[PDB]
């Protein structure tokens, strides 16, 4: 039963770490979205002039 | 072995200092004379062949022919010789003579 | 040997402790959490203000800077071979012993070729006893080497002329001045033939002066017995066997 | 007349880019909400139990 | 003269050099040594800066190669069978055929030379090694002292352990505290969880 | 000591701040401690740190900063302080992301907090005065022997004699400032110049 | 720089906060340590 | 006048490229750190358990 | 300063222009103006 509890703790911390990685991916892809947003905002002013 | 060493030293020093290939020096010295010796005439041919090579952008063969020598029948002979570059790619129908 | 190694470790520990105490960087409200020991005063009076003396990282005087690292390196390396033998550091690089350790010495930026060249010059001029100019003059007529003779002004002229206009095509556009320039000079400035290179290329070879010319064309230690070997020719001229 | 049509063309392109901007900012703010909320109470409960 | 950006006198002189070297033509107009130097000096006078650097580079390299060859063919210090370029590289503890494009400082060069000497000593590639001294304390840790960076890290340890101190993990831990540590490793630690 | 450090470090790693500070106040608090409705006379909230006791004899046997620090506890002292000002800096980064005026003032408040607590940076002194020995003289075995002997005498002894050591034996090297401290000093100065 | 804009209330907040903070950390000498222990200062973490 | 305005146009365009440059550079830096961190202590502890 | 402003010149250029001589001893931890004019690089030997 020591071993089984250890297995449980291992998978729970691993799951939390997978969540953290997903969080990093979301953050970077949102940053990239924002970069595109402002980039095309600048494209707008170029086009209107 | 002294005299042959002196000859080879002369030729190797020339080619290393001059960017010349062993077959190129073979051809130029043979065209100068069958002796294989060097004088002012050999270095004359060397200089003018390299000068024309520089200016008109041709290989060593074209320059060597231009200087007054002949078209060489017997090049390295592990590849097609100059003569067979001129008249043997391919033969017309039969072997050249 | 044990007692010695624990002595060194204890000395290192005491130095580290006393140095950490007097670090002015730590003031700092945490200053109010540090005290002055009797041993602190003892070091103070023994070594003066050195304890209060610190340096900015990236300076020569630091013990972790490359200067002190090299000091330790040479300290250790100085005895790897007996002074007599030819592998002694003092023998091979005598100028390395007296290298000053200054901020300019580790800051300044010079090419490796410069130092290598001056060191070789120092050995050669140590041997012959002359100066640089005499060495160059000897080189202009030296024959007993794969690169000699070496006519530095001549090669400089060749290099600059190649710089301005190769093949002297503009020169060709002035045929009248070509009434005065023959092919010889144009070869000299198009290919690498110094005057002595011409002399060695245009001297007849016959047995009557055979060995004499051999003596002129080679060092004494070189002989036709040496010359016979193909590997020897390849290593003498630095060429490849398939090429020879 | 032809140049009237050309200025019309660039105005149309302005509108095209504008609705492009709306789409991009929509994607941005959806990502931003999705990222800030991070981990909700369900996964907290999963790990806790 | 204007084509070479130089004086007519020196182009006259350059053409004046009948390169026939004691007959086969008019005569040998070969300049003397100092005359050669002066002709070169004047001729290169009209050169720019980056071209000046390129000429300095080319001349420095050629002089280096000639010097190495000359030292091979001339001076043969006993105790070494120096027989090539890299032999001089090893024995003089400095590179002799690198491009001039590389730049460095005196301290860096001395570091490299001394490192290479130590390394040569250790592997017994050198004859007559004083193997008694090769066993010293510093050489035992030569794996971590072969580099300046590693040496700096290990030295800066004892005086400044704080840069390298990591509360998060240390050796000597009890698995009991380690079990605490893994129990406080969740994504979000609110108050009662750490409690 | 170790476990409050553990919880504090993990909390900081999870971008959590305020209960992290509440936690680290267990072992140290610049604002001092409150016991029995009164201000404490001690400074640090860890008795071994106050008493400066060591619990290692031969720390240099292995390559462990743990061994060295344990052999002289006050290293530990500054270490914790270090980590402390660390979260202060991390507060500013959070307070600065929103570019909002009130949060701007809050970030300036955090940075003045760490500025006041950090003190005054010292500067280079020895490099101007240090003379330049030759390599051979710097590697003189006799100077190193003399210095080591002076150190051993100071250790096992502490004799007051040799009031002057004849500094003409200029062949030693000087201690170098901790790079991390200068790193944070330059960080604060750049962010402050940015903020103004 | 003048590029910063604010109100009297905001600056007054900032100044008084900085005064409280300076007092608490014993950077200021002669602190009235008796009053520094007030209930408001215990929660200074959530009242800063 | 018209040609002055076309120069204005290309200036706007180069500014747009500069902003997109900054966006891609941020993506690069975040990816670089995310790669170098590799595996943190959480997953190492999972493996050890 | 006026000439550095107008003709877009560094300090030392204007310094020379004003009537002063070429400075043969600058900071000396780097190349002086004189050796910037006649010593980048020396032609073949050391300058005199």
């Amino acid at each position: 039963l020591s071993a089984t509890a250890s297995q449980y703790s291992a998978d729970k911390i691993s799951r939390s770490e997978a969540y953290r990685r997903r969080r990093q991916e979301w953050e970077i892809q949102r940053d990239n979205a924002d970069g595109e947003v402002k980039q095309m905002d600048a494209q707008l002013e170029s086009l209107k002039i | 072995l002294t005299i042959f060493a002196l000859k080879l030293n002369k030729a190797i020093r020339l080619c290393l200092t001059s960017g010349l290939s062993p077959n190129e020096l073979q051809t130029i010295v043979r065209s100068d004379n069958a002796q294989g010796i060097i004088n002012d005439s050999v270095l004359t041919k060397v200089f003018y062949t390299l000068f024309y090579s520089h200016r008109y952008a041709l290989s060593f063969d074209d320059a060597q022919v231009l200087n007054g020598s002949v078209i060489n029948q017997y090049a390295d002979d592990d590849s097609v010789s100059h003569f067979n570059r001129l008249f043997n790619t391919p033969p017309l129908k039969g072997k050249i003579f | 040997y044990h007692e010695t190694i624990e002595q060194k470790k204890n000395n290192r520990l005491l130095e580290a402790r006393i140095f950490t105490r007097a670090n002015p960087q730590l003031s700092g409200a945490i200053r109010l959490g540090i005290e002055r020991d009797s041993v602190s005063r003892s070091y103070d009076e023994m070594f003066g203000a050195r304890s209060s003396s610190f340096v900015k990282p990236g300076s020569v005087a630091s013990m972790f800077s490359p200067a002190g690292y090299l000091t330790e390196l040479y300290r250790e390396a100085k005895d790897l071979h007996f002074s007599s033998s030819a592998y002694h550091l003092d023998n091979r690089r005598p100028d390395l012993a007296d290298l000053t350790l200054s901020q300019s010495n580790m800051d300044t930026e010079i090419s490796t070729l410069t130092l290598s060249n001056e060191l070789l010059l120092e050995h050669i001029t140590r041997k012959t006893g002359g100066d640089s100019d005499a060495l160059m003059e000897s080189l202009s007529t030296y024959r007993q080497a794969i690169d000699t003779p070496y006519h530095q002004p001549y090669e400089t002229i060749r290099q600059v002329i190649m710089t301005h206009d190769s093949t002297l095509s503009a020169l060709s556009r002035n045929p009248e001045v070509m009434g005065q320039a023959e092919g010889a000079s144009l070869l000299a400035i198009l290919a690498n033939i110094s005057p002595e290179l011409y002399n060695i290329l245009t001297e007849e070879i016959t047995e009557k002066n055979a060995d004499a010319l051999f003596a002129q064309n080679f060092s004494e230690n070189i002989t036709p017995e040496n010359f016979a070997s193909q590997s020897w020719i390849a290593k003498y001229y630095g060429l490849e066997l398939s090429e020879v | 007349r032809i140049q009237q049509r050309t200025v019309d063309e660039v105005d149309a392109d302005i509108a095209v880019l504008a609705e492009s901007r709306r789409s991009a900012q929509n994607r941005l703010e959806k990502y931003q909400q999705l990222y800030d909320e991070d981990i909700n109470h369900g996964e907290q409960r999963a790990m806790s139990l | 003269a204007s084509a070479l950006h130089t004086m007519p006198s020196v182009i006259r002189t350059l053409v004046n050099i009948r390169y026939v070297t004691a007959l086969n033509k008019a005569e040998s107009n070969l300049p003397s040594w100092d005359e050669w130097q002066t002709l070169a000096e004047n001729m290169e006078a009209g050169l720019s800066t980056q071209q000046a650097q390129t000429l300095a580079d080319y001349t420095a390299e050629r002089l280096s190669s000639v010097l190495c060859n000359w030292f091979l063919a001339n001076i043969q210090p006993e105790g070494v069978s120096l027989h090539s370029r890299d032999d001089l590289y090893s024995y003089f503890l400095i590179d002799n055929q690198v491009s001039s494009a590389i730049k460095t400082t005196r301290l860096a060069e001395a570091i490299a030379g001394i490192q290479l000497y130590i390394n040569r000593a250790l592997n017994r590639i050198e004859p007559n090694a004083r193997a008694d001294v090769s066993t010293r304390q510093f050489f035992t840790d030569w794996t971590v002292n072969n580099r300046y960076s590693t040496w700096g890290g290990v030295s800066r340890l004892v005086y400044y352990p704080e840069n390298y101190i990591d509360p998060t993990q240390r050796i000597g831990q009890t698995r009991m505290m380690d079990e605490l540590l893994e129990n406080i490793s969740q994504s979000k630690l609110s108050r009662d969880t750490v409690e | 000591y170790y476990t409050p450090m553990m919880c504090f470090q993990r909390l900081l790693q999870e971008k959590q701040f305020d209960e992290a500070t509440q936690w680290i106040n267990y072992v140290y608090n610049p604002a001092g401690y409150i016991v029995n409705g009164e201000i404490a006379p001690w400074i640090w909230n860890c008795r071994p740190l106050e008493e400066t006791t060591s619990w290692n004899a031969n720390p240099l046997d292995a390559i462990d900063p743990d061994a060295v620090a344990q052999n002289d506890p006050m290293h530990y002292k500054i270490a914790t302080f270090m980590r402390l000002l660390d979260q202060l800096i991390l507060r500013g980064d959070m307070a600065y992301r929103e570019l909002t005026r009130d949060a701007l003032n809050e970030a300036k408040m955090w940075y003045v907090r760490t500025l006041e607590l950090l003190g005054d940076e010292p500067e280079d002194y020895g490099s101007q005065q240090w003379a330049a020995p030759s390599l051979s003289g710097a590697a003189s075995q006799t100077v190193q022997a003399a210095y080591q002997q002076d150190l051993t005498m100071l250790g096992r002894g502490g004799v007051s004699k040799n009031l002057r050591t004849a500094n003409s034996l200029v062949g030693l090297f000087l201690p170098e400032y901790n790079p991390a401290l200068t790193d944070y000093w330059q960080t604060l100065r750049l962010r402050l110049f940015n903020l103004r």
